[PDB]
């Protein structure tokens, strides 16, 4: 049996337009171990986006942080794309800095 | 200094075709990773995975590290053993994962002993509490339980749990607990956000907090509100600390009605935080 | 420390 991946989508400290922050992807929930992580800048795939080792969970579910620096503007949107085999399409968590 | 506990995690995920199975195995001292042994690499070995573990000596690392590649060898023929007993192709990827320790209490004593398996993300087996008994979780694991037994393995297990198992754990205890029993507190604040009309969003921040472990709550003049507030799960800032946040939808002009709580571990008391206009 | 695992 399959299971689908929760996202969260967010920074490390609080946005602040101009100033270096670093934007995490947090993928959890998901089986099997298998998945494939992108996060994105106004629809543009990010080179440099660095992956946490992979854990489980004791309901034996998988889970794997996923992270980029970025630099916060006013307009820039960010995303993370997650595609896993318990999905059709691949699934996409925009960034709301107010989250 | 409350309970104590020494798990494993191991995984073991056949990829046919793209060569040999990715073999993995963690270990957490009181939930906090501190070995790892991952066989992706040329010549993989056991490795610390927090400081206070370099404090053993080359014999130990050697000696857990051939341990984990007998272990992975092992494993590997559990997934050409496991697709006989489910009937299954040779061609799909499968996954077998094991969780298996111990937790002792305060006075450094067995509190419990486990280990269960499990096949593709579903429970295969398991030794019960009773540390001598097995329940197979369905039929081709029942093939198991019967090997299991005709071979006395969960008297062979509870040697492990009640031994080595819980002395290592004292031994482990030993040289990490100052770093164990480190703690950041929250840091809390509460933002302020729209809505349609005349409701607006309050939004209590908690970050930077160690342990994950953490409350909030919200509060209409002394009660919490439980209904329709909203949370999300805790969640690492990628440091080594977390966050979280909860929310509520209020009225326009009644905001100084509402006050948000933080319970965690690290304060002298709970947080209590308002929304401040500047 | 670890165990060894038995086979399935």
């Amino acid at each position: 049996i399959q299971k689908t991946p929760q996202i969260q989508v967010y920074s490390r400290h609080p946005p602040e337009n101009g100033k270096p922050n670093i934007l995490n992807c947090y993928v959890t929930q998901f089986h099997p171990p298998h998945i494939e992580i992108q996060m994105l800048k106004n629809g543009k795939k990010i080179p440099k986006v660095e992956m946490s080792d992979m854990s489980f969970s004791k309901d034996w579910s998988f889970y794997i942080l996923a992270h980029t620096e970025f630099t916060p503007t006013e307009t820039d949107t960010y995303a993370c794309r997650v595609k896993h085999d318990s999905m059709a399409e691949p699934k996409t968590v925009y960034w709301d800095r107010d989250m | 200094m409350g309970p104590h506990s020494l798990r494993y995690f191991v995984t073991a995920v056949s990829r046919p075709g793209l060569g040999e199975p990715r073999y993995m195995e963690v270990g957490y001292v009181d939930d906090t990773e501190f070995v790892r042994f991952d066989s992706d690499a040329e010549n993989p070995r056991y490795e610390p995975r927090a400081r206070w573990m370099e404090q053993e000596g080359p014999e130990y690392w050697e000696r857990e590290t051939q341990k984990a590649k007998g272990n992975e060898q092992s494993f590997r023929v559990d997934l050409r053993t496991l697709l006989g007993y489910y009937n299954q192709s040779k061609g799909g990827s499968h996954t077998i994962q094991v969780i298996s320790g111990c937790e002792v209490g305060s006075d450094g004593r067995l509190l419990r002993g486990y280990q269960q398996y499990a096949y593709d993300g579903c429970d295969y087996i398991a030794l019960n509490e009773d540390l001598k008994t097995w329940t197979a979780a369905d039929m081709a694991a029942l093939i198991t339980k019967h090997k299991w037994e005709q071979a006395g393995e969960a008297e062979r297990l509870r040697a492990y749990l009640e031994g080595t198992c819980v002395e290592w754990l004292r031994r482990y205890l030993k040289n990490g607990n100052a770093t164990l029993l480190r703690t950041d507190s929250p840091k809390a604040h509460v933002t302020h956000h729209s809505r349609p009309e005349d409701k607006v969003t309050l939004r209590c921040w908690a970050l930077g907090f160690y342990p994950a472990d953490i409350t909030l709550t919200w509060q209409l003049n002394g009660e919490e509100l439980i209904q329709d507030m909203e949370l999300v799960e805790t969640r690492p800032a990628g440091d080594g600390t977390f966050q979280k946040w909860a929310s509520v939808v209020v009225p326009l002009g009644k905001e100084q009605y509402y006050t948000c709580h933080v319970y965690h571990q690290g304060l002298p008391e709970p947080l209590t935080l308002r929304w401040e206009p500047p | 420390y670890t165990v060894k695992y038995p086979n399935l």
